[PDB]
């Protein structure tokens, strides 16, 4: 371990010692985009520091290029560094060029100090173990699984790094065993940032209802894929939510109150803002477990909302005027007729803030309108850096989204959400429809060549959510073994691809052994392997590891090699 | 057999849970503690003051404690039933602690307590166990059944009640390396709550609950005097406090006559006082208007209040039947009184505790002077009623000579030639002294 | 439990108007009730000098307490105080005391540098002669208050603490205290508190602590006297931790025994005041023991230590009554020495009483021996010679030991006077 | 509200029982029992010291109710017809009777007597002192005395009332000389009002329960009562510095003896205190006094109420505690006899360093199980109170051991300023 739940505190004091200084600003976040969490997590890290008034600089970057190019222009008297939802996989003193010796001050006296301090923030498993354990400039918020879980490989490593006959060298084969079956492992996600950062202020005692909501938004922004680690983290929120919440119960609405609230919050697709029949219509689980891609799924549709005894007129109205006698009775409604149709599953227990007289928002519903305003805010190397800049400008779309004042952005947000969902409907009818999902004995390819609205895809949020309709999608039909899918769209202006391979996930609700045992994404190791041989100008660059740009042409050699390939 | 003798526990400024999950343990000059049930369990918060030397912190509670006791250096928590104590110091390099206290039939602990030399525990039965700040134990002693306490930075201040004692308060500074006593169950003036206990209050009786003494808070003041407050709502400090034959207990503010002399004239019952601290006349009491008398979980702002002595009459005070007009004839009397007092307490500070913040002295000069001014003012009145002996026996308490100057001069002045020789035989007497 | 006004030697209402307030060496206040209001009294019974003078009232003041230069008046609710001195040359005044909602004034009591007015909730409010208020203090709520020259006592009685005495010497400017808050013991009538009384029903719903008289001795000795009928003292008043309560007087066998010994039930006796045992008293046989009537003769009747015993009395026997004179003496001794060492020779006979006094004690204590050596014990002998003071008593000692038909009663005293070298 | 039942009341008091045999006075001497033979009342006064206390009985016909042992007397005495016999056990001094004055509602509930003065205590409130021959010497008045015992000097009185509760006095008479410590200060004894099959009996014998108020082998006063529990003065002298530490816990103590379980039938009845030997008797039974004549009382150590609920096992880190506070506790007690009672058995000093050897190796468990935790403040705060200096060369030695150089250093830094100090 490096730092425990238990002392973030003095990672924050030693912040503050080394960079409070009100003369200039020397400390710099660097946030990874297209990441909710990191977002919410460096919202939080803005306004700590604001109220402490220490002067800080927010970089948004998207690739590890970026933070590479960024660190090299990074002037020596910036003394502390944050890297939030990024850096802990890799060997970020080799990665920068990093050399203890250059960057160490009064090393005298069982004690040192380094004139820059580089704290990595983020929630990806596969920690580094030169990171972890043997580097003092660079510093990890662990969240306890270290302390826990790496004691074979702390003694692994260590035996190695101290000793540099025939049962010395057995036993070194051994230990690098140990190390060697750390490594090749998937690269998961098993904790929040947010929920990290609201550890760390409950520590220091600054927390409130804005950073528990920004909390709420963190851990929500998981419950897609990782909904494991939502349903681990959830007790913790619902306890905060009790905890700060005002004992003034039961009072009057008034322009000012912004309450947090646990109320039914149905997994639809932005049910307070749309449709009921288009929430139903365009949600993924619904989806999965009614196959609304195929023409008999809307005739089951119409036929659930006939059973229910809502009118298909009053289904379609907008949530908010649809008529208080059926939105009032949507409990009852709900319990008595959707086990039918195995969708038990639709209700849950969600977080619902109202602002006043502004009206309810789910964090579910937020985190959509976030990710929407990241995804679509706003000859071959430079368009390419085009997107980029595009893509972090959209960061900070999405970080103006949370702030109170702006929701006339936050409903743009919902309708470039709503745009969205309904442009990934369409392309998952087409691809399942042409049946373009290669089934293989390794994994499921799938290539997007043409089509129309192509250009959403190049945006790796995107072609996520895309990957996440056909995995949710696949994982309820039982036929289908599970096997990691991949995405590929091509980019004509540029005439790369942009190959995303996945993970397959069990089907959501279903609690078994199994189950317990998280999946993990083989494909970060794979690619690096395929392009380390066989130069293909293979752009491995995005904190999301299993994602790459290939060219047009070396796709499928690549494909080809890589079903050769028996890592994954 | 019943009521008074439920040692039900409490804690200074405590609040009941009444009809919400908020329940605030203490309510110290230094920071106040909350807790908030997660619908299984109790999650504690304790906030502070001065922000800038403390960080407020929430943890997770288990054993649901009911007692809490705020120093400057360490908090300590205690359980009513199997009391097994908990003391955590702010700072990080003293390392927390818990203990188990010896719990006997019918046992239950009232009050909990501690102090940078000692920490001291109550019982029902009527205990004195005390251990030091790391949990190893240091004496053990039976007294009166303890209902609360409360400490400063080296003394500390216990009320014992009991069926067959009665109120019995006990000052006592444990000191660094000497145990000097100040009191020992010597008897006290506070009004325990009997009439208005007989069945006829509202929303009272679930206070009364909480606390069957009624007694709101035991904080000292800026200069280590206790003060009590309760029903009564009159503060109670001992202004002589260092000698035990020189005990005194004055009442230095009156809560319900101050807040109707600024209620406009009504004997509004609406407005409650939960006093924290005070500090050289500067009382700070969060005010709650509404039918109940504990706070809100966003503790208001802590107001504060001046003291004033009882000294207001009700016949000279409704002249102006109905800012409300105050006689100027006791007025200044009463100035006089809060000057002549407060004179007292800060010389005994003075030699004995030394300089405290740098400007003790300048601030008792004022106040002689303003203590002065009101015997001018005084020695005037006498005078307007042609009362030479009156003005004379006045004229005795001067302090300095220039307000003796000037009391000739209100002689001369003043149609009392008569009192001009005398005033002048008091300053050539002076003169001498 | 419940608290209505009293003052020091306070008559009830009984049956007839003339009401008196309060008994002093100096002087007594009677109020007759006008079908409207009370008519205060003021009559002296010192020489000419105190002029009796009386006058109209209309406030009615329920409270009294004279003194050597002025008498104090008050009332338990809407408490106005008119402190009226005796002389002309000193004008008297009229002020409103402080009061919350329901709180009732108890007792009163005035002093020479300063006045004193108690309180139901145990207000301790001290103001002076003209008016002018000095301090406002707390105690336990207070039921009774006298005041002496220059030191004051009062008692004060609730429901948790009980009853309890308080000593206090505000003096004009050194406020020497001895005993605060300190529990009194004189014994609160428990059978005589019971529904059923004869004419004394009216004084016990007027009075129910019993308390009668609460005044003091020549040499500032505070004295307690109530329905127990018992006369308490302050031995050690200068030690407080010496402190003793010895009752000097016993009014209840006394008046049985003087009468003929038998037995009496109407012989009620109300004390007035002390000075080296003379202890004034009102004498007045019948159902009236508060004199509602005009008061007799205060006839006096000296203090006498319990040591009677009603089997060895049921006339006195010489044996053991030199005994009582020699415990009389002895307890007295201290009281008259404690004046000459603290309060001077003001008095001008305290020498010449206290040698007569230790000669009456030495003279006792040969008597004493001389019965002891009629019961031929030499160790009870010798006991008491050890308390021996004047040396001629001691000769005597020696005079009477070789005639007593004892040699070692001889040596002994002999010893002890080689030991007086 | 009428509870004025004030019975009389003897240290070791034993109700009547269905039986006669009923004990007047049980002290550590001996002990006094009754029987009735169908018309009176047979006392038996026995010894249980060596034969130089002979046993001897008397007839007794005027039915004595309360009595009182002493190294040179014992007293007898009845709540009915106030009479007096402290019939001395040697025949030098001869036996006297006096007639004690007895009123309506006034009963006998205490006695006391001492080599020098015997005092005799009443429900109404009187101090009566009686000197050896009988004859009165001082009487005071007081709370309602219901317990009064007495050391060869030091009276440790007791008063209880309703309207001023409970409240103990320690004063000393002495032979001539008047010495007061505590004066009605209130003490902490637990009325027993929760609590019945054979307690109704003892509780009409007694109101409060309690036992005895036996002395320790070197004056201190103790109490023991229903709570089961002995309460000492450390600091007695003092009287700002008085402390009341519970000693011992009958009730708690029993719980381990049998077998860990809920015991009612092993009570216990104390009789003396000397240096950690408490002789205590095992009365089994349903009743609980005895009605057998009393067995050899059983000693027993001390044990305060350290232990906790949650022959068997003590959790030696809480042993060696419990044995750390009774060494500091009973240090300032043999402490206490040396500068003014002096070296009178021959051992004050051997136990005196005895406890203080034991007092700094419970310190050194003490440090050792802190260096087991690695507390080092709490080593740091444990290494304030070593005692032998040799004591400390031992905690230097586990310093070096327990994985801390800063607790060596600390150590020894505490150890270099004992150098010089």
């Amino acid at each position: 371990m490096y730092y425990g739940i238990s002392q973030f505190s003095e990672a924050y004091n030693k912040i503050l010692r080394n960079s409070s200084s009100h003369s200039s600003c020397q400390l710099v976040i660097f946030v990874s985009c297209l990441n909710i969490d990191a977002l919410c997590a460096t919202k939080m890290l803005s306004l700590l520091f604001k109220k402490q008034l220490v002067q800080s600089q927010i970089v948004p970057i998207f690739g590890y290029s970026e933070l590479r190019r960024h660190y090299s222009q990074l002037d020596d008297n910036i003394n502390s560094l944050l890297l939030v939802g990024f850096g802990g996989v890799i060997d970020l003193e080799a990665f920068l060029e990093i050399d203890p010796q250059e960057y160490v001050i009064d090393t005298d006296s069982g004690e040192q100090s380094f004139r820059r301090d580089i704290y990595v923030l983020d929630a990806h498993r596969p920690w580094n173990l030169d990171n972890i354990f043997g580097s003092q400039i660079i510093q990890c918020f662990d969240d306890g699984t270290v302390d826990d879980t790496l004691g074979e490989q702390k003694e692994a490593y260590y035996k190695l790094l101290e000793l540099d006959r025939k049962q010395r060298k057995k036993q070194i084969h051994e230990y690098e065993g140990v190390l060697e079956e750390y490594y090749s492992q998937g690269t998961t996600v098993v904790n929040s940032i947010s929920a990290q950062i609201y550890s760390l202020l409950s520590a220091i005692g600054e927390t409130n209802l804005s950073n528990l909501w920004l909390n709420i938004l963190g851990t929500t922004s998981l419950d897609i894929a990782y909904a494991q680690v939502y349903n681990r983290l959830y007790p913790l929120l619902q306890d905060e939510v009790k905890r700060l919440t005002p004992s003034s119960r039961n009072s009057v609405k008034t322009p000012d109150t912004l309450t947090l609230n646990i109320q039914p919050d149905y997994y639809l697709f932005l049910l307070r803002h749309s449709s009921l029949y288009d929430s139903f219509y365009y949600s993924n689980y619904v989806n999965a477990k009614l196959s609304l891609w195929n023409e008999n799924g809307k005739k089951r549709l119409h036929k659930m909302f006939a059973r229910m005894g809502i009118p298909l007129s009053t289904a379609q109205e907008t949530w908010l005027y649809m008529d208080h006698s059926i939105k009032r009775e949507l409990g009852i409604i709900f319990d008595k007729n959707l086990d039918r149709y195995g969708l038990q599953d639709i209700i849950r227990d969600g977080f619902v803030r109202t602002l006043g007289y502004r009206g309810s928002i789910s964090a579910s519903e937020f985190v959509e309108a976030l990710t929407a305003l990241l995804e679509v805010g706003n000859n071959s190397a430079q368009k390419l850096t085009n997107l980029r800049k595009r893509w972090v400008s959209n960061f900070w779309l999405s970080w103006d989204a949370l702030d109170d004042r702006k929701v006339e952005l936050l409903n743009r947000g919902i309708q470039l959400a709503q745009d969205l969902q309904r442009a990934i409907f369409n392309t998952g009818v087409a691809i399942l429809e042409k049946k373009l999902i290669k089934h293989l004995r390794i994994y499921r390819l799938c290539v997007l060549q043409d089509g129309p609205d192509l250009d959403l895809y190049r945006n790796p949020l995107t072609l996520l959510r895309l990957g996440n309709w056909l995995i949710e999608c696949c994982a309820e039909s039982e036929d289908k073994q599970l096997l990691p899918m991949v995405l590929a769209s091509i980019d004509e202006n540029t005439d790369t691809y942009l190959v995303a391979g996945l993970t397959p996930r069990y089907p959501r609700g279903l609690d078994t052994i199994h189950t317990k045992k998280p999946i993990l994404n083989n494909f970060s190791m794979a690619f690096q392997q395929i392009t380390a041989e066989t130069d293909a100008k293979v752009r491995i660059d995005n904190f999301e590891s299993s994602i790459i740009e290939i060219r047009r042409e070396d796709l499928s050699p690549f494909l080809e090699k890589l079903t050769l390939s028996g890592l994954l | 057999n019943t009521g008074k003798f439920r040692y039900m526990p409490f804690s200074p400024a405590g609040t009941p849970f009444g009809f919400t999950d908020r329940r605030y343990l203490t309510m110290n000059e230094v920071g106040y503690v909350s807790t908030v049930k997660n619908s299984e369990q109790y999650s504690i918060t304790v906030s502070f003051f001065d922000v800038g030397r403390f960080r407020e912190y929430h943890f997770e509670d288990l054993f649901g404690y009911d007692l809490c006791f705020l120093n400057e250096k360490g908090t300590l928590f205690g359980q009513s039933k199997t009391g097994q104590i908990q003391y955590r110091p702010h700072d990080s390099i003293h390392s927390n602690w818990t203990k188990i206290i010896p719990l006997q039939a019918g046992e239950r602990i009232t009050s909990v307590a501690a102090t940078p030399v000692r920490v001291i525990v109550g019982t029902s039965l009527g205990y004195f166990r005390s251990f030091n700040q790391f949990g190893v134990p240091f004496a053990v002693e039976k007294t009166s059944p303890i209902v609360a306490l409360t400490a400063q930075n080296y003394r500390v201040f216990s009320v014992h009640y009991s069926q067959f004692h009665g109120l019995s308060y006990s000052l006592s500074e444990l000191g660094t390396s000497s145990k000097r006593y100040y009191k020992r169950e010597c008897p006290l003036p506070m009004s325990l709550p009997n009439i208005n206990s007989d069945m006829k209050k509202d929303a009272n009786l679930d206070y009364y609950n909480f606390n069957p003494m009624g007694i709101k808070s035991l904080f000292f003041s800026s200069y280590g005097d206790p003060c009590i407050f309760g029903s009564d709502n009159t503060l109670l400090l001992l202004s002589k406090w260092r000698s035990p034959e020189e005990s005194k207990w004055l009442p230095i503010l009156d809560s319900n006559m101050e807040i109707w002399k600024m209620s406009g004239g009504k004997e509004t019952t609406d407005i409650h006082v939960w006093p924290l601290a005070l500090a050289y006349d500067t009382l700070n009491c969060i005010l709650v208007k509404g039918k109940h008398i504990w706070p809100e979980f966003p503790l208001p702002l802590p107001s504060e209040m001046e003291i004033r002595m009882p000294v207001f009459v009700k016949s000279k005070l409704l002249e102006e039947n109905k800012e409300i007009q105050i006689p100027v004839s006791m007025a200044a009397e009463e100035e006089y009184l809060r000057s002549k007092v407060l004179s007292e307490l800060l010389t005994d500070t003075l030699e004995n505790d030394g300089e405290m913040y740098g400007n003790e002295n300048e601030v008792l000069a004022a106040l002689n002077g303003a203590y002065d001014k009101a015997l001018l003012r005084l020695f005037a009145s006498a005078c307007s009623d042609q009362n030479v002996e009156k003005a004379l026996s006045l004229a005795h308490e001067l302090k300095q000579d220039r307000a003796l100057t000037a009391a000739v001069k209100i002689s001369e002045r003043a149609e009392l030639p008569s009192l001009v020789k005398k005033i002048n035989n008091i300053r050539e007497a002076r003169y001498e002294q």
